[PDB]
RNA sequence: GCUUUACUGCAGGCUGUCGCUGAGGACUCUCACUCCGGGAGGAGGACACCGAUAGCCGGGCA
RNA sequence: ACUCGUACGGUCACUGAAUCCUGCCCAGUGCAGGUAUCUGAACACCUCGUACAAGAGGACGAAGGACCUGUCAACGGCGGG
RNA sequence: GAAACAUCUCAGUAUCGGGAGGAACAGAAAACGCAACGUGAUGUCGUUAGUAACCGCGAGUGAACGCGAUACAGCCCAAAC
């Protein structure tokens, strides 16, 4: 069986879904939480350093 | 390279973990004030999972319905006792010093009214043989002599499910189901059968290990196989 | 080579020629206490340590002279330029 | 004449001497199966106390903590790096163990401010220092002329920001002189080399 | 990436020493500390654990 | 974690059903045990040095090594004359 | 980067953990040490200066006192009684 087109078949699973804090679809219900804002993980929102260059 | 199949064992995820729901008792021995006043009714004979030997469900004078670490000869309706005056019959559990010498116990204690740590697999026993006011030495079976405190509680005869060991699995299935009900990974792939990356036996381009077998004490963790501080190895000589 | 232990020669304090009696340096012992000493201890940390993680190197396979010219009457050494000798034996 | 404070001063520069060697023996048996930080109703010292701070007043606490001995407890690099930055075992925090009790009070006490703090001796595997902290909302501290500077907006959050006396200390502003080029005004400022 | 009796180092193990740590070169003890016991209490005991340091081993790893 | 586990256990490795069998070698390497003697760091201690310190030397000597022994179903070996 | 590379360098940089304010931090000498019959809390700007100092003494790294300016401001406990 091919990684690829057939691979692809299988999925009907329901992972990210629209967050109850920022908005975006990016709540994992099965881990109950956010990749983008951090709700579930942390009462801070999640930002990062990097998210832009060094010097800006 | 990567770290060897010994050192995920420790992480202790779901492939390697003991299926402990699947387990029915953690068969220790009963606690006693003192008198020995305790006693009970053995009401069935169980199966254990863990350990692939028969347990006694025993129904106690308070109410208490427990399973308990069962000896050879023990069945349904016999009455069994646990404390310091009990009778010296098989099934019946009470110190060292009350047990008189020569006579096969079973689920010894290290530390007195710990439960029982010694002698607990399918049909061995250990040996009681000097007394004391201060030691009674036990001979445990893998031929060793424990020197024993005598308040030490013990389980007379020998333990359940004798000669186990002496049917083969015949077949890879049969060791499948056994090994499914335990704490371990199996089939075992042989680490001379591995690559350089994932053993320090993998490599070469004929199986063979590396270096000598013999690994010292004092290797790390990733290096430590094959033959752990031997004293010897073979047969002859 | 065989080389005489005393002879005449010129000493350089003296400014005239005397008997002078020759001898093999022998090495003083290290105090510890000179700057080197100083940097070996505190340069050294955690890992490699650069120049003070370094070992003696090799041998010549003829070494120099390595001698001491002492003057008979005011008592003052002085040195010279050595030369390659794979053994030099004194002469009383 | 003496005053009955510098009794209880000249008993500490000796821990293990005296009446007091009995008294630490006894507790730190207690001490050692107490919490990690424990509200104490009255200071082990009283003489150090006073003159770091303390009065008997409403909103002055005192609370003791333990913080383990030794040097940082570090992981080992899952990266390469070089030589040098290969250390586990020889590395060392840059805070002291008294700055580590600090935090560990005033996260504790997320209302009060800290004030200063002292040891209170150690065993072989731990440190017990006792911190006293302040109350900057309570009106016995906000009409306190000798303690109401600790209520403005710019001392919160002061033992983070290493503002503390142990903090300064620890910052390498000591000395006012030599040796201190990398430390003041702030090691931030002074990119880091302090 | 991998290997080793390549170079240099880093974990890890073993070992001495210091602190915890006490009463009377082999030895007794009980009070810290540890473990067992629901507890009363039992075992062990200034050792072990832990913190620090020193020597050995150390492609397990960089 | 193994472990609701306890040597008829479970960990670490090699070989790979059955049948007939599985020789010789412990010098090297590995592992392990022992050890008069030798070697063996630091703390404490002793001498020198310094009104102190750096430092030099000594005594004691752990594991380890030397040396001795065991071990090849341990790495491996089983020739020329 | 050092024309490799280990100390060094990149750099206390990138990134990470915690936290304040409208500014933060520092701050009224157990200072300095143009050694004086001298200066006088603290930041900052210009300079001192690529100087002193560091460094496989290689590549590289790199202050301070002072001075000229900006602005200036000095106080509270602990204890004694
Ligand atoms: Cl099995
Ligand atoms: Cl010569
Ligand atoms: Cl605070
Ligand atoms: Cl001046
Ligand atoms: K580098
Ligand atoms: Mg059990
Ligand atoms: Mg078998
Ligand atoms: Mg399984
Ligand atoms: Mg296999
Ligand atoms: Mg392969
Ligand atoms: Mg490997
Ligand atoms: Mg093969
Ligand atoms: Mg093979
Ligand atoms: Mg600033
Ligand atoms: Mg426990
Ligand atoms: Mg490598
Ligand atoms: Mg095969
Ligand atoms: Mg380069
Ligand atoms: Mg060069
Ligand atoms: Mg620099
Ligand atoms: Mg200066
Ligand atoms: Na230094
Ligand atoms: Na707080
Ligand atoms: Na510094
Ligand atoms: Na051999
Ligand atoms: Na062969
Ligand atoms: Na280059
Ligand atoms: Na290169
Ligand atoms: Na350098
Ligand atoms: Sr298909
Ligand atoms: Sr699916
Ligand atoms: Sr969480
Ligand atoms: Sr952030
Ligand atoms: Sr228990
Ligand atoms: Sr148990
Ligand atoms: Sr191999
Ligand atoms: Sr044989
Ligand atoms: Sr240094
Ligand atoms: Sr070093
Ligand atoms: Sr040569
Ligand atoms: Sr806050
Ligand atoms: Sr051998
Ligand atoms: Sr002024």
């Amino acid at each position: 069986t091919g990684a690829g087109t057939p691979s692809q078949g299988k999925k009907n699973t329901t992972t990210h879904t629209k967050c109850r804090r920022c908005g975006e679809k990016s709540y994992h219900t099965k881990k109950k939480v956010c990749s983008s804002c951090g709700f579930g993980k942390s009462a801070k929102r999640r930002d990062y350093e990097w998210q832009s260059k060094a010097g800006e | 390279g990567r770290r060897i199949q010994g050192q995920r064992r420790g992480r202790g995820t779901s492939t390697f973990r003991a299926p402990s729901h699947r387990y029915k008792a953690d068969l220790e021995h009963r606690k006693v004030e003192d008198g020995d006043v305790i006693a009970g009714t053995v009401v069935d004979i169980e199966h254990d999972p863990a350990r692939s030997a028969p347990v006694a469900a025993v129904e106690f004078e308070d109410g208490d319905r427990r399973l308990i670490l069962a000896p050879e000869g023990v069945g349904v309706g016999d009455e069994l006792q646990v404390g310091v005056s009990a009778e010296i019959a098989p099934g019946n559990t009470l110190p060292l010093a009350e047990i008189p010498e020569g006579v096969p116990v079973c689920n010894v204690e290290s530390s007195p009214g710990d439960g029982g740590k010694f002698a607990r697999a399918s049909g061995v026993n250990a040996q009681l043989l000097t007394h004391d006011r201060n030691v009674a030495v036990v001979k445990l079976p893998s031929g060793e002599m424990k020197r024993l405190d005598p308040q030490c509680r013990a389980t007379i005869g020998v333990v359940a499910g004798g000669g186990r060991t002496d049917k083969p699995f015949v077949k890879a299935g049969n060791k499948h189901h056994k090994m499914k009900a335990r704490g371990t990974k199996w089939p075992n792939v042989r680490g001379v059968a591995m690559n350089a990356v994932d053993h320090p036996f993998g490599g070469g381009g004929r199986q063979h290990p590396g270096k000598p077998k013999s690994i010292s004490r004092n290797a790390p963790p990733g290096r430590k196989v094959g033959d752990i501080a031997s004293k010897r190895t073979g047969r002859g000589g | 080579m065989q080389m005489p232990r005393r002879f005449n020669t010129y000493c350089p304090h003296c400014n005239e020629h005397q008997e002078h009696e020759v001898e093999k340096v022998r090495s003083g012992r290290q105090t510890g206490m000179k700057w080197i000493d100083r940097q070996r201890e505190r340069n050294s940390g955690i890992g490699n340590d650069g120049k003070f993680s370094k070992v003696p190197g090799g041998d010549k396979p003829t070494k120099k002279t390595d001698l001491k010219y002492r003057c008979g009457e005011c008592g003052k050494a002085h040195l010279r330029e050595g030369w390659r000798a794979g053994r030099l034996e004194f002469q009383e | 004449a003496r005053s009955a404070y510098s009794y209880i001063r000249d008993a500490w520069k000796n821990p293990g001497d005296g009446q007091l060697a009995e008294l630490q023996w006894q507790r730190q048996q207690e001490w050692r199966n107490e919490g990690a930080v424990e509200r104490i109703e009255r200071p082990t010292r009283l003489d150090k106390a006073r003159s770091q701070g303390y009065k008997a007043k409403q909103g002055v606490i005192v609370a003791r903590v333990s913080v383990r001995k030794g040097s940082a407890r570090k992981r080992r690099h899952k990266a390469g790096r070089r030589s040098k930055r290969q250390g586990v075992t020889r590395i060392t925090r840059r805070k002291d163990i008294q700055r580590v009790a600090e935090e560990r009070a005033s996260r504790t006490f997320p209302n009060l401010r800290v004030l200063n703090s002292y040891s209170v001796g150690q065993d072989g595997r731990q440190k017990w220092h006792e911190v006293i902290l302040i109350d900057p909302n309570h009106p016995a501290i906000q009409n306190d002329d000798d303690l109401s500077w600790i209520c403005a907006d710019d001392q919160a959050d002061r033992v983070f920001r290493g503002l503390t006396g142990a903090g300064r200390r620890n910052r390498g502003l000591s000395g006012k002189g030599k040796g201190s080029e990398k430390t003041r005004p702030s090691l931030r400022s002074n990119g880091g080399k302090g």
